[PDB]
């Protein structure tokens, strides 16, 4: 129930891949060189360019009846932009020196590659992906 | 040689009951109430005024099939309170908002000349 | 059935309200599903249907012979000059909720025809009516309350299925069925037998 | 009825499964409707004008 | 072929099928009518006497 | 009764309309289409016939097919164009459609599944709505020729734990494919579990495309400027190309493939390239085309058509043939009183060169007419011929059973083989996997 | 370069049945070959003397239209006078499912 | 490389894994003896003929070829150890499970 | 009880009766319409 | 004869499909006939029903000939047969 | 404040208005409510003394049954099925009758104003067969030749238009919302471009055209309808409304009452 | 025509070999001439394959020829299906056609064969020889009306005397 | 045989104005499209409907009877 990733990525490319509503953008981290982060997002909802820093983090904690939050009272992590809920479905070992995890939003891919200090992540149906541009 | 009975779909049959509620064992504090000889007109306004409500958790209009003129609405609430005082919550916020609506409508007409 | 060899049976009958109504409030008559055109090739459907429209806008009855100079783009642009998408698209909204449906829906008037086959006269039902003096049997025929045949195929399916009993029963109770006696050394049906 | 009146029947049996005669033969060109004609047995075989 | 392997059947019926995307895989609809031509012989025991006396 | 399936138990329920009503899906099994078929119902009369129907023969139970022992009844055109729809990844259903779906499915648990979007506001994709018809612990996890962990295009399926990981669902993963979902569904959870899922995706689909909507029109039809001069231009090439082609052959320039006589060598080569012209027009029409049509889209979907419908609506009705080749010169050496003596070319041997949407000239309706004919006649004799063949073996594989010791023998007893298929499993329960140890080098084998 | 002769006009090569079909060319011939069956079973007026003639079984519809777009062949055979068939709004959608 | 067989190995051993949740980081409590005693015993439990005699026991044999094969090509050892996490539990759950779809699997006695 | 097709004229003819008009040749003899009640619905 | 002694049985254990449909429909049969019924019913009056409760508790008296194709016949009780679905 | 109603314009029986703060499930209902749910009074029952026309019972009877009637009042009249009456009393039922016969050489229409009013109304404006056209005569209804005696009994009885269509009291309920597509609830298709394919509608003008430099409003919700409703001439486009918010209030209040009830 | 070899690597590789066709049946001397691979010659009719190879021959160009015709259109069926068709086809000694002339032929149930085209013929000859039918082939239980031993009918269902007392 | 009394699609009353339509386009003589127009029929359905009927009570009526 705690923040187990956080960085700052900067857009490589964005590719609508012929979905108006939503779009694949790839990105890499402006602190480690070999992480790097491709996910589908929804423009509609979340516009998003080329050329921009976005701070991406992975949160444990926002069966289980979603709920509203039926009052403006209720607080939670929601100091970003852009909220997303996700399986982990793979992990995979690039060059015995890397780690790349895959991320299932409702149909929405994302593959994560970074060095082993990204151990944190783990194969569990909770995980929630929050972008603040 | 067999068609339904036109007239059975807006009236009440024999020994039948307008509403029928029962509780929902698939979550905690849900009932569902079958609406008999009802179409998708008052279903779907009843459900759209519950989703309004912020206690309101879960509401859901269902038609089994168009032979038959009934519906189910399943709704679900917070604790401590009960589904079926939001329903009649619902009914009159519907009732005041139609009332409202209606006067609106006469003053309008009255005001314009044709 | 249309007039270009689309033969269809109604689904279900709904009243107007249920039925989605344009941006003009018109609800239409027939509703066709899409899958009926690409299988069976039929262009001149929708052609038709435009053309209609077209002829109804204008009030001018339409041409449809087979080589007319005439074009679909000539319709389009005359359906488009009429205030209409030019391809015949229409906006259409939802009866049950009033939501604007997500892909617009082809509209118009088109031609159709009531053929002579009705399920009123096309349903029949048997539970031991009369049957034939010659073999004991259902007669044919549903206007003389006659009854269904099961069939070889239909024999050889139940084989297959495995159900033995329901043959016999098919074959034996549901059919004709008789009860008689023969010999044990003879075993010839031609035996005497006084029951009273 | 006008179809009727304008039918036209070929002698052969209607049984068989000789495609040939069946087919319209380029000569109908003016003289036989290519597309009106009934489906099954029948079809090949009763030509209409 | 015509009164052995193939031969009619009393309890039976036929007509005309359409489509409803409201029944469930294994069950069918069937006419009001058809259900009241056809009929089961259900024997009366003690478990469902009083549902053999309601139809009756 | 063609085979097997065309005769199955089904649950009554009284319904107060003169038309017998049964499921999408069963349609399938049945080769119903709804256009005046008429149907048979019988009634057992029995306690030991009513339960033999309900063991032994019911819809369940006969949705594996021994025939090519995989789902011959899956998704049905219509369900399987709105599951396609719905699972875009671009599909986004509000709150309130979402509640609705959820309540449609009957043995929905209660709990709602989170939104795949939350910051901007309550949103539920496509495939998260219809993870909750799938039961919990189905894994299916096809690739597709292009397909890889980030599959740009959304093709291929990966569904794990019930959950459509990711994948665009089509005829191949729902409908009736041997590796599909509801094969392994089936397999897995049992008859009566595949069956509830099918009633479950049918209602959810059917509920969205409801909401949601659907049509096809004439614009689907049509193609821009650029892509119909571009199918000229092709159409163009192909006639130059077949002219050049006799024009080689008259002078006896031609060398005739051997065994093959001359004439038959040139009618096969120009069939060949009008083929290919045509193929490439369909190509480059489907190219033209984009997946908001609604044509391609069903097409893509797989309830049905193909790349030949396309192309013969929008770019090319092609070459007709009968009895399996060009028109004959019915006339002295002419096809038509409206061409002269030796007349070769396509526009006067049966091709076709305007698509249904421009229409056909008088020769080409003519050709098309008695191309349609030819078929019409073929299917008529074709039937006979085949439900003739099917008697016959019928007869001939009548007494052929299978008995306890495992051995298949006819009433005679005579042992037609000792093991049932060389295995003595069931066909049903056959399924296509693959051999890892025929496969692979030998130093893949070694590692 | 010669024509000896020419047509007067193609669409004249249908029959009664397929000029009754709305641009044959633009559909596929055995559909045409379907609808110029089926046309024979439509019901509407045959006669305008239904009343006093004493058929076997005679179907009358009840509020016969002519088509809006009709071939110019059907004049000749007087199909606007006695169509058999009604003009109504068609929907190419999947609704309900029905 | 892709014929007919009675029963998906790939299913049952995904539907263990998800059950039993293999972590990939604990080391593998199986045995290499012991993993060939249990692939040997799943291979003599299936039967398909039931005889005390050479002739059954060589036409049992002779039939379920094809799959021991394939038993063998998917339960391997590398495979087991390398490709797959399966443990003690989960290992003895598949060898269960794939028993009895295939004994499932057998054709009916009486069918047409 | 009887009507001609062409005179249209009552004829109330009775049994061992010929069927013949009385005013022409003609003998369709049409009859008229019961007397009894008749109710229809536009239903 | 021909009939095989209980042990040295080479029939399949496992109860058939077609096997435990005619079991069901017999016991259904009798139950609806008024037969004894060796199981408690728990508010429960549809003849196939019990015949299926019955089944999976085994508490079916009946028996199964397993016939071979040259006349010998093997007997086999409901409760020793293994049911797999 | 609530929903309130803006009248684009008026007429005797055609009103276009717009309908703001009003939910989009609301606007349906009330359109439906209208459309089916309001009580009318038409052509049920026909009784036939003496018809020869060339017509048949039925079908004159159902050409009857579509005849628009006066319904006003219809509020003050009682369903028969309601009433403890034996059959059609005056309290609950209107009664008309048809006579017509042919002559010479000059064909005998039948028209609307034909009909005459037999009941006693008790002073109620209600079942007078509705004239709009020019001339005054009518819905035509049949044609009598010259010894062709038309002469039948009409009841008409309270109804909604679910039972039948005849009651109906509006024929077209134009409703749309959200002309510029600002919640993106329909994907227009379009060919080369969406905006020269499909024209813009009528209410745009009243609606400011979006600007492509602002984002897309995921929280705006269906507002702003635009009704127009068009009455058949049996009650006036306003009453026809008014009708239809009180047939729908009637049914909400019956909600309520069962569930105190039960 | 590339086929599917051995490579030394261990994997399959394609070879593209040469192979030809003739539009004759005379296997028995083509198969003769040296400079091929009698091994791997196939002739389509199979007529000619079990006179020159043998009855297994004949039944494997047989299924092949099943096989290659109901695939020509896509359509796949399950091989124990062909297995089980020419195996009927070739229990008796040679090849049993699938027509009255073959399997009608044959020492089966008198009734059985009645039921096929043959109908009153079959019956004489039965006179005529006094065949005797054990009526076990559906046919037989069909005409019967009594319950065939398929499936649900193969076996039978007794009673227990020792277990329903204690089940009581 | 007569003109609908209501179109089918809407419900609108439409036999009102056959005679009026048939008098525009005799006495008038005015094209089809603009005597619907004149009527007061905006929507296809109706235009359709007066448009494509036709009178075969006056053919039924030229007989004696
Ligand atoms: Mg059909
Ligand atoms: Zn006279
Ligand atoms: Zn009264
Ligand atoms: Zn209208």
């Amino acid at each position: 129930s705690n923040t187990l990733f956080d960085d700052i990525f900067q857009v490589s490319e964005v590719d609508p891949g012929r979905y108006n509503k939503v779009c694949r953008i790839e990105a890499a981290s402006t602190t480690q060189d070999q992480c790097k982060l491709t996910l589908d997002i929804n423009v509609e909802l979340f516009p998003v360019a080329a050329q921009d820093s976005l701070t991406v983090t992975i949160a444990s904690s926002l069966t289980r009846s979603w709920r509203p939050p039926q009052a403006g009272d209720r607080s939670l992590a929601d100091d970003y932009d852009y909220v997303m809920y996700g399986t982990a479905y793979k992990f995979e070992e690039v060059s015995k020196d890397l780690i790349a995890v895959y991320y299932s939003f409702g149909g929405l891919l994302m593959r994560l590659e970074g060095n082993y200090r990204n151990l944190n992540n783990l194969k569990q149906e909770n995980a929630y992906l929050l972008i603040r541009r | 040689m067999n068609a339904p009975d036109r007239f059975e779909l807006f009236l009440l049959g024999e020994g039948e009951s307008k509403l029928k509620i029962d509780p929902d064992t698939k979550a905690p504090n849900a009932v569902v109430i079958t609406f008999e000889k009802e179409d998708h007109t008052l279903g779907n306004l009843i459900r759209a005024e519950l989703l309004n409500d912020r206690k309101v958790l879960f509401a859901a209009y269902k038609v089994e099939h168009p032979f038959f003129a009934r519906f189910k609405l399943r709704i679900q609430t917070t604790e401590g309170y009960d589904p079926k005082d939001a329903l009649k919550n619902a009914c009159n916020s519907i009732i005041n908002k139609l009332g409202a609506l209606k006067t609106n409508f006469e003053t309008e007409w009255n005001l314009q000349t044709l | 059935a249309s007039r270009h060899g689309q033969k269809g049976t109604i689904g279900i009958t709904y009243r107007r309200e249920d039925m989605p109504f344009t941006a003009e409030g018109i609800v239409p008559d027939l509703i066709i599903n899409p899958h009926a055109i690409p299988s069976r090739m039929t262009v001149a459907h929708l052609i038709e249907c435009l053309l209609s429209k077209v002829a109804a806008l204008s009030g001018n009855e339409g041409d449809a012979s087979p080589f007319t100079d005439i074009t679909v783009e000539g319709i389009s642009k005359l359906l488009r000059e009429h205030g209409y998408q030019s391809r015949g698209f229409e906006v259409m909204y939802n009866g049950h909720t009033g939501k604007k449906l997500m892909a617009q829906i082809f509209f118009g008037p088109t031609y159709y025809q009531r053929l002579r086959h009705m399920v009123d006269d096309k349903i029949h039902a048997r539970a031991r009516g009369p049957m034939q003096v010659l073999t004991r049997q259902p007669v044919e025929g549903r206007s003389r309350d006659g009854g269904l045949r099961f069939g070889e195929m239909e024999r050889d399916c139940m084989i297959a299925h495995g159900a033995a009993s329901f043959l016999k029963e098919r074959l034996m109770e549901a059919s004709d069925a008789f009860r008689v006696h023969i010999c044990g050394i003879c075993g010839l049906m031609t035996v005497i037998a006084k029951l009273n | 009825t006008l179809s009727h009146l304008r039918r036209t029947n070929t002698p052969i049996g209607r049984d068989g499964k000789l495609a040939k005669p069946r087919q319209l033969h380029n000569t109908h060109w003016g003289l036989v409707c290519p597309a009106e004609t009934p489906e099954g047995q029948a079809c090949g075989l009763v030509k209409n004008l | 072929r015509g009164n052995l392997m193939g031969k009619r059947v009393d309890f039976s019926a036929r007509t005309v099928i359409s489509g409803d995307p409201n029944l469930e895989l294994d069950q069918v609809g069937v006419p009001k009518s058809i259900a009241k031509t056809l009929t089961y012989p259900e024997v009366v025991t003690p478990y469902n006497i009083d549902r053999l006396t309601q139809l009756v | 009764s063609l085979h097997k399936m065309s005769m199955m138990a089904h649950r009554v329920k009284v319904i107060p309309y003169s038309t017998f009503r049964l499921n999408l899906s069963v349609t399938s099994p049945y080769n119903a289409d709804f256009d005046g078929d008429e149907m048979n119902l019988h009634v057992p009369q029995s306690e030991e016939t009513r339960a033999e129907l309900s063991q032994l023969c019911a819809v369940p139970l006969q949705i594996v097919s021994p025939q090519s022992n995989k789902p011959c009844m899956g998704i049905v055109q219509d369900t399987l164009c709105g599951i396609r729809k719905l699972t875009l990844r671009d599909t986004f259903i509000e709150l309130d459609q979402v509640l609705n779906m959820l309540y449609w499915v009957p043995d929905w648990d209660g709990v709602i599944p989170t939104p795949a979007i939350i910051k901007p506001k309550p949103l539920w994709s496509g495939k998260q709505i219809l993870s909750v018809a799938i039961p919990n612990g189905i894994h299916l996890q096809r690739f597709d020729e292009g397909t890889t962990l980030l599959s740009p295009k959304d093709n291929g399926m990966l569904i794990i734990d019930g959950q459509i990981i990711f994948g665009v669902v089509e005829k191949k993963t729902v409908g009736s494919s041997n590796g599909g979902l509801i094969h392994v569904v089936t397999r897995e959870k049992g008859p009566q579990v595949c069956a509830k899922l099918f009633g479950n995706i049918q209602k959810v689909v059917n509920f969205w495309l409801l909401h949601n909507g659907f049509s096809t029109g004439i614009g689907d039809t049509i193609a821009d400027g650029p892509t119909m001069r571009e199918i000229t231009e092709t159409i163009a090439e192909a006639k130059k190309k077949v002219l050049d082609v006799t024009k080689e052959a008259q002078a006896n320039l031609l060398t005739a493939k051997h065994g093959m006589t001359l004439r038959e060598s040139f009618e096969d080569n120009v069939v060949r390239f009008l083929n290919e012209a045509r193929d490439k027009a369909g190509r480059l029409a489907e190219v033209n085309l984009k997946d908001l049509n609604n044509v391609k889209q069903m097409v893509m979907a797989g309830s049905k058509g193909s790349f030949i419908n396309i192309a013969q609506m929008s770019a090319c009705v092609g070459q007709q043939s009968v009895e399996g080749k060009r028109i004959a010169f019915g006339f002295v050496d002419r096809t038509l009183p409206h061409f002269s003596k030796d007349d070769y070319s396509p526009e006067s041997k049966g091709f076709v060169e305007n698509s249904y949407l421009r229409g056909l000239t008088p020769q080409e309706f003519f050709f098309h007419a008695m191309g349609g004919r030819e078929g019409l006649i073929d299917t008529a004799v074709k039937t006979a011929e085949t439900g003739y063949i099917q008697r016959r073996l019928v007869k001939a594989l009548e007494d052929i059973m299978v008995h306890y010791d495992n051995t298949t023998r006819n009433s005679l007893g005579n042992v037609i083989q000792f093991i049932y298929g060389e295995d003595g499993m069931d066909a049903a329960h056959i399924e296509k996997q693959s051999l890892d140890t025929i496969g692979g080098s030998d130093a893949a084998f070694e590692k | 370069t010669t024509f000896t002769h020419c047509e007067i006009h193609p669409s004249m090569i249908l029959g009664v049945a397929a000029s009754i079909i709305p641009f044959p060319d633009h559909n596929q011939s055995p559909r045409n070959t379907y609808q110029s069956a089926m046309g024979k079973q439509a019901m509407g007026v045959f006669l305008t003397n239904y009343n006093v003639r004493m058929d076997t079984m005679a179907n009358i519809l009840y509020y016969p239209q002519k088509p809006l777009g009709t071939t110019r062949a059907m004049e000749y055979l007087k199909f606007r006078e006695l169509p058999a068939g009604q003009n109504a709004i068609v929907a190419i959608a999947c609704y309900s499912g029905y | 490389a892709n014929w007919p067989l009675p029963v998906n190995i790939r299913r049952i051993i995904q539907n263990a894994q998800q059950t039993f949740h293999i972590d990939h980081t604990k080391p593998s409590d199986l045995t290499i003896k012991d993993i060939v005693l249990g692939v040997k015993d799943l291979q003599e439990n299936l039967l398909v003929l039931r005889g005390k005699n050479e002739i059954i026991q060589n036409a049992q044999r002779d039939a379920v070829t094809l799959f021991c094969c394939l038993l063998r090509s998917r339960l391997a050892t590398r495979r087991v150890l390398q490709e797959y996490r399966l443990t003690k539990q989960a290992f003895d759950w598949v060898l269960s499970n794939i028993e009895a779809q295939f004994l499932r699997s057998v054709v009916h006695p009486g069918e047409m | 009880k009887y009507i001609c097709a062409e005179c249209s004229s009552k004829l109330s003819l009775s049994r061992t009766d010929a069927v013949r008009c009385k005013d022409c040749g003609h003998r369709i003899l049409l009859k008229a319409r019961t007397k009894r009640l008749v109710q229809f619905e536009a239903r | 004869e021909k009939a095989i002694p209980k042990d040295q049985r080479a029939t399949t254990p496992y109860m058939t499909k077609y096997e435990r449909a005619r079991i069901l429909g017999t016991r259904a049969l009798q139950i609806s006939m008024n037969a004894p019924v060796f199981v408690d019913l728990e508010g429960e009056t549809d003849p196939l029903r019990i015949a299926m409760k019955e089944l999976a508790e085994k508490k079916i008296p009946l028996v199964i000939r397993r016939y071979l194709p040259d006349g010998s016949f093997e007997d086999w009780s409901v409760e020793e047969l293994i049911v797999d679905l | 404040e609530g929903p309130q109603v803006k009248i684009r314009e008026a007429s005797k029986d055609n009103v276009d208005f717009i309908l703001s703060n009003v939910d989009l499930a609301m606007a349906n209902s009330l359109r439906r409510v209208m459309i089916a749910e309001i009580p009318t009074l038409a052509i049920d029952s026909v009784e036939v003394e003496t018809n020869t026309t060339v017509l048949a019972d039925e079908f004159i009877a159902h050409r009857l049954g579509l005849i628009p009637l006066q319904s006003m009042d219809i509020e003050q009249l009682e369903y028969s099925r309601d009433c403890f009456c034996e059959d059609h009393c005056d309290k609950c039922s209107v009664v008309l009758t048809l006579q017509a016969f042919g002559e010479s050489e000059s064909t005998t229409n039948v028209y609307s104003k034909d009909l005459v009013i037999v009941s006693n109304l008790m002073g109620r404006n209600i079942g007078h067969p509705i004239i709009q056209d020019k001339e005054g005569n009518g819905v035509l209804i049949c044609k009598l030749r010259k010894g062709q005696e038309l002469k039948l009994t009409c009841v008409a009885k309270k109804g909604i238009a679910k039972e039948h269509a005849k009651w109906g009291p509006a024929a077209a309920i134009e409703f749309e919302y959200d002309p510029w597509n600002k919640l993106k609830h329909t994907d227009y298709w379009y060919e080369q471009d969406s905006a020269k394919e499909w024209p813009q509608s009528k209410n745009c003008e009243y609606e400011d055209p979006p600007n492509e430099g602002d984002p897309f409003d995921y929280k705006a919700q269906a507002d702003t309808f635009y009704m127009n409703v068009e009455s058949v001439g049996s009650i006036p486009v306003d009453q026809v409304v008014v009708r239809g918010i009180d047939t729908l209030q009637k049914k909400v209040a019956s909600i309520l009452l069962a569930l105190t009830q039960m | 025509y590339d086929r599917k070899v051995p490579s030394p690597t261990g994997e399959y590789v394609k070879e593209p070999e040469w192979v030809l066709e003739t539009d004759g049946v005379n296997l028995s001397e083509v198969m003769t001439v040296p400079g091929i691979d009698p091994t791997r010659i196939y002739t389509n009719s199979f007529i000619d394959i079990m006179e020159v190879l043998g009855i297994e021959a004949g039944r494997a160009a047989l299924y092949k020829e099943v096989y290659n015709v109901i695939a020509s259109d896509g359509s796949y069926v399950n091989y124990r299906h062909m297995a089980l068709l020419v195996d009927v086809m070739t229990t008796q000694g040679g090849l049993t056609s699938v027509t009255r002339h073959g399997f009608n032929r044959s020492n089966t149930g008198a009734l059985m064969r009645c039921s096929f085209e043959e109908t009153v013929e079959i019956l004489f000859e039965a006179g005529a020889s006094a065949e005797l039918d054990d009526c076990r082939g559906v046919s037989e239980n069909v005409i019967l009306g009594q319950m065939a031993p398929i499936g649900t009918g193969a076996f039978d269902v007794m009673i227990d005397e020792e277990s329903l007392v204690k089940y009581m | 045989m007569i003109v609908p009394v209501r179109c089918f699609s809407c419900g609108k009353v439409v036999g009102d104005k056959w005679e009026s339509y048939l008098n525009l386009l005799q006495e008038d003589e005015l094209d089809e499209g603009t005597a619907l127009s004149r009527l007061g029929l905006k929507r296809y359905c109706c235009r359709r409907m007066i448009l494509t009927h036709v009178d075969l009570i006056e053919k039924f009526l030229r007989y004696n009877p």
